[PDB]
C-alpha cells in the first residue's frame, strides 16, 4: 500500500488513449499527454516520454507524475507548508488531490489546508466533506478525507480488496440459500434490521438492498426503536414502515415479482365476485396464494383495501403496482454494482443477464474479448422491458431463422421493435450479442438466448 | 409424420412424380381420418390447368370458397401443410411472420417470399412424394393471393380474412355432416363431433354418458356451434383457468365452468353445450366435471389426428 497503489484504486489504471473529464487528452494512471484537440499529438506526445505503442509495466509515467506532483506542491507558496508538516500516509492523500485536480485547484481550500497543518483533523475532514469536490466524486472524496482525518490506508484496504477461491466458496454457500432454503431461512440471512417497540416484541426487518440481494444470485449491523431506507418515490413506502420489508411482504413481493401479469388476470377474474378483475381482501389471499403454488401486513393491506379492509382491488390497479415493484428492484439491482455517473461496466451487465443461470462463467469467459463506454440505467431497462415478451420474441427469432434471415444485431433490434414495443440501443446489442454468438459471428443461439433470458426474465429455472 | 400419411391417403392427382390436392380433396382430409373408399389418383390432366384458373374466377371468395371451387383446384404439399397448421394451431403470430417477410414495411407480400410464408409457419407413405421441394404449377392459392400472373399483393387484412373464413367453413361443414343434413344438431350429435377424434383410454365412459345420460333436450344451432369452436382455440388461458382451480382443491361445477369460459374467450357457451359437455365428463355424478379429461379431448379435436 503507497501512493500508487491508493491512486489506482480512485483514478483507474486504463492501458489506451481516452479522455478525462474535461476535454483533455488522457492515458495511464490520470495521465495527461496534452491539452490539444488534435488525438494525433497526444500519441506523438505520449511517445516522446514512453518511446510508439498505446500501451502495462510502462507505468513509470505515473511515478514521473507523482514526482512531478511533489515538486509543484513544493514550489508552491500555499500548498508547500501544510505538505511539509504532514506524515507519510497525509501527504499521499494530499498528491491525490493534486492528481484529481492539480495544484491550483487544491490550493484553494484554503481553510481546511490550514486546518490540515494545525493538526485539525476532524475539523478539516467535516468541512471537506461539505464542497462540490467531494459531491461530485463523493467516493474518492471520503477515503481521501478518512485519509486525512485518521493518518492511515484503512479508507483503501476496504476498497483494496479486489483469493477467488475463498470468496467463491461463500458466493456457492450463499446461491444455494437462496436457492433451497425455506423462505424463513432465507429472509433472516439476508436481513440486517430489528425493530424494537417493547409493546409487542423484537422483529427482524430488512432494507429494500437488503431484499434485491435475497433473490439475485452471484448480518444485523442496526436497530429501531421515522428514518427513510428507501429513495423519494418507492413502492416500498406503502409497505408503511419507513420503507423496511417485513418477513409477510419478503413473501408477498416475490411473488409478484415472478409472477406473468396475465396469470395474475386470469386469478383476478376468476376469484373475481363478478369476473370483471376486481377483487376483495379475502378473495385476494386466495388468488395469491394459488399463484404462489404455479398473512399479508397490515400497512399494505389497507392500501389496496382501505382501512376498513373492505374496498376493492382492481386487476388495473394492482397491475401497476407490479408494474411498479418490478422497476424499483430493477433500479435498486442496478445500483448494486459501480454506477459511476449512472452508466455500470458492460462487463457487469453481463452479470445481470446470467444471474440466474448459475455455472455461465464459460459463455461470460469469451465475453471479455471484444472488452469502454458505460451502460445508462434507461439502456438497461428497456432490455428488461424486452424480456417481458421473450415468449412472443422467441416465436420472431425462429422465424427469422428459418427463412434464412440471420439472427444479428438488426434482426434482434428490429424484433424487439416488432414484438416488444421498444429500442434496443446500439451497446446493449454489442454485450447481449458477445455474450450470445458464442462463435464469433454476428449470430445470436436463438434458442439458448432464449433459455436464459426465460430465466432472467421471471427469476427462476430454466 | 401423420400429416404425410394424410396428404397421401386423400390426395387425388399425380404430376410428375408429386401429387396434389383438389379443395373438394382437402376438405375431406381435415374432418376425416380414412375414407371408406379411397380416392382415385389420376395424372393431372391440362384440362385441370384450364380449370384451376375458371374456378377461381366463379367461386364464393368467402366462407365457402373450398366448397364452391371443389375439384377445380390445385393444393401443393407445401400449401396443404401450410393450411393444416391454420386449422390445428390458428395462433403462430402469422402477423408477425407476414411482418417479417413484410415488404417496404406495408404490411404485405409479394409473391415471391410466398414459398417462404408457408414453411416457416408449418415447419417446426411418400418419401420423396412428399417434400418441401419447389413447384412450377400454379397453384390455387397462389393465383387467388397474388393474381393470375402473379403481380398482385397479399395483404395483412385479406390474409387474416383468409383464415378466419377457413375456419369458419370447417366448422359450418362438419356442423352439416355430423348434423345428418337437418339444421339443428342434436345434443348426441354435438357428441360425436367432439369425440371423433377420441380414441384414448375412457372413450367407454364418454360414450356410455352419450348414449345413457345425454338423449333429450333443446338442440344446438349452428352459431351455438361456431361459438363453441372458437372457444376451443382459446383453450390454453381456458387450461390456465382450470389448473388454479385444482391448486385451490376447488372442483370445478357448472358455475365454475362458465366462469372460466368468459375468462378464456370472452363470451359464454349456450345452455345446451354446457349440459352436454357436463353430461358426458361427469364421470362420478357428482355434478363435478373432469377437467383434465375435457381438456384432453379438446386436444383431439384441435389436433385433428395429426399430433399437433
Amino acid at each position: 500500500m503507497n501512493i500508487f497503489e491508493m491512486l489506482r484504486i480512485d483514478e483507474g489504471l486504463r492501458l489506451k488513449i481516452y479522455k478525462d473529464t474535461e476535454g483533455y487528452y488522457t492515458i495511464g494512471i490520470g495521465h495527461l499527454l496534452t491539452k490539444s484537440p488534435s488525438l494525433n499529438a497526444a500519441k506523438s506526445e505520449l511517445d516522446k516520454a514512453i518511446g510508439n505503442t498505446n500501451g502495462d509495466e510502462a507505468e513509470k509515467l505515473f511515478n514521473q507524475d507523482v514526482d512531478a506532483a511533489v515538486r509543484g506542491i513544493l514550489r508552491n507558496a500555499k500548498l508547500k507548508p501544510v505538505y511539509d508538516s504532514l506524515d507519510a500516509v497525509r501527504r499521499a492523500a494530499l498528491i491525490n488531490m493534486v492528481f484529481q485536480m492539480g495544484e491550483t485547484g487544491v490550493a484553494g481550500f484554503t481553510n481546511s489546508l490550514r486546518m490540515l497543518q494545525q493538526k485539525r483533523w476532524d475539523e478539516a475532514a467535516v468541512n471537506l466533506a461539505k464542497s462540490r469536490w467531494y459531491n461530485q466524486t463523493p467516493n474518492r472524496a471520503k477515503r481521501v478525507i478518512t485519509t486525512f482525518r485518521t493518518g492511515t490506508w484503512d479508507a483503501y484496504h476496504m476498497e483494496e480488496k479486489k483469493s477467488g477461491f475463498r470468496d467463491r466458496k461463500v458466493m456457492e454457500y450463499e446461491n444455494r440459500i437462496r436457492a433451497y432454503s425455506t423462505p424463513d431461512k432465507i429472509f433472516r440471512y439476508f436481513a440486517t434490521l430489528k425493530v424494537i417497540s417493547e409493546p409487542g416484541e423484537a422483529e427482524v426487518f430488512m432494507t429494500p438492498e437488503d431484499f434485491v440481494r435475497s433473490i439475485t444470485p452471484n448480518q444485523y449491523i442496526i436497530k429501531r426503536f421515522r428514518e427513510k431506507f428507501a429513495d423519494e418515490g418507492s413502492i416500498f413506502y406503502t409497505l408503511g414502515e419507513c420503507g423496511l420489508i417485513s418477513f409477510s411482504d419478503y413473501i408477498f413481493l416475490t411473488t409478484v415479482l415472478s409472477t406473468p401479469q396475465r396469470n395474475f388476470e386470469i386469478a383476478f377474474k376468476m376469484f373475481d365476485l363478478n369476473g370483471d378483475g376486481e377483487v376483495d381482501m379475502e378473495e385476494f389471499e386466495q388468488v395469491q396464494s394459488i399463484i404462489r403454488s404455479q398473512g399479508l401486513c397490515s400497512a399494505l393491506t389497507t392500501y389496496f383495501f382501505g382501512a376498513d379492509l373492505k374496498g376493492k382491488l382492481t386487476i388495473k390497479n394492482f397491475l401497476e403496482f407490479q408494474r411498479k415493484l418490478q422497476h424499483d428492484v430493477l433500479k435498486l439491482e442496478f445500483e448494486r454494482h459501480d454506477p459511476v455517473d449512472g452508466r455500470i461496466t458492460e462487463r457487469q451487465f453481463g452479470g445481470m443477464l446470467l444471474a440466474y443461470s448459475g455455472v455461465q462463467s464459460k459463455k461470460l469467459t469469451a465475453m471479455q474479448r471484444q472488452l469502454g463506454k458505460g451502460l445508462t440505467f434507461q439502456e438497461v431497462e428497456n432490455f428488461f422491458t424486452f424480456l417481458k415478451n421473450i415468449n412472443d420474441v422467441d416465436t420472431a427469432l425462429s422465424f427469422y431463422h428459418m427463412a434464412g434471415a440471420s439472427l444479428d444485431k438488426v434482426t434482434m433490434q428490429q424484433v424487439a421493435r416488432t414484438v416488444a414495443k421498444v429500442e434496443l440501443s446500439d451497446h446493449v446489442c454489442d454485450v447481449v450479442f458477445a455474450l450470445f454468438d458464442c462463435d464469433g459471428n454476428g449470430e445470436l443461439s436463438n434458442k439458448e438466448f432464449v433459455s436464459i433470458m426465460k430465466q432472467r426474465l421471471m427469476r427462476g429455472g430454466s | 409424420s401423420l400429416r404425410k400419411q394424410r396428404f397421401m391417403q386423400f390426395s387425388s392427382l399425380e404430376h410428375e412424380g408429386e401429387y396434389y390436392m383438389t379443395p373438394r380433396d382437402f376438405l375431406f382430409s381435415v374432418m376425416f381420418e380414412q375414407m371408406e373408399r379411397k380416392t382415385s389418383v389420376k395424372k393431372l390432366t391440362k384440362k385441370d390447368i384450364e380449370d384451376t384458373l375458371s374456378g377461381i374466377q366463379t367461386a364464393g371468395c368467402g366462407s365457402t370458397f373450398f366448397r364452391d371451387l371443389g375439384d377445380k383446384g390445385l393444393i401443393s404439399y407445401t400449401e396443404y401443410l401450410f393450411l393444416l397448421t391454420i386449422l390445428t394451431k390458428p395462433h403462430s403470430g402469422f402477423h408477425v411472420a407476414f411482418k417479417m417477410l413484410d415488404t417496404d414495411g406495408n404490411e404485405m407480400i409479394e409473391k415471391r417470399e410466398f414459398f417462404k410464408l408457408q414453411k416457416i409457419i408449418s415447419k417446426q407413405t411418400g418419401y420423396q412424394e412428399a417434400i418441401v421441394k419447389e413447384p412450377e404449377i400454379n397453384t390455387t392459392l397462389q393465383m387467388r393471393f397474388f393474381g393470375k400472373r402473379g403481380q398482385r399483393k397479399l395483404h395483412y387484412k385479406e390474409f387474416r380474412r383468409f383464415m378466419e373464413n377457413l375456419q369458419t367453413e370447417i366448422q359450418e361443414m362438419e356442423f352439416l355432416q355430423f348434423s345428418k343434413g337437418l339444421s339443428f344438431m342434436r345434443k348426441e350429435d354435438f357428441a360425436e363431433w367432439l369425440l371423433f377424434f377420441t380414441n384414448t383410454e375412457n372413450k367407454d365412459i364418454y360414450w356410455k354418458n352419450v348414449r345413457e345420460k345425454l338423449s333429450a333436450g333443446e338442440s344446438i344451432s349452428l352459431d351455438e356451434f361456431k361459438s363453441f369452436c372458437h372457444f376451443t382455440t382459446h383453450l390454453e388461458d381456458f387450461a390456465i383457468a382450470m389448473q388454479m382451480f385444482s391448486l385451490a382443491h376447488r372442483p370445478v361445477r357448472l358455475a365454475e365452468f362458465k366462469r372460466a369460459v368468459k375468462v378464456a374467450t370472452g363470451q359464454e357457451l349456450s345452455n345446451n353445450i354446457l349440459d352436454t359437455v357436463f353430461k358426458i365428463f361427469d364421470l362420478d355424478g357428482d355434478e363435478c366435471l373432469s377437467h383434465e379429461e375435457f381438456l384432453g379431448v379438446l386436444k383431439n379435436r384441435m389436433h385433428r389426428g395429426l399430433w399437433v
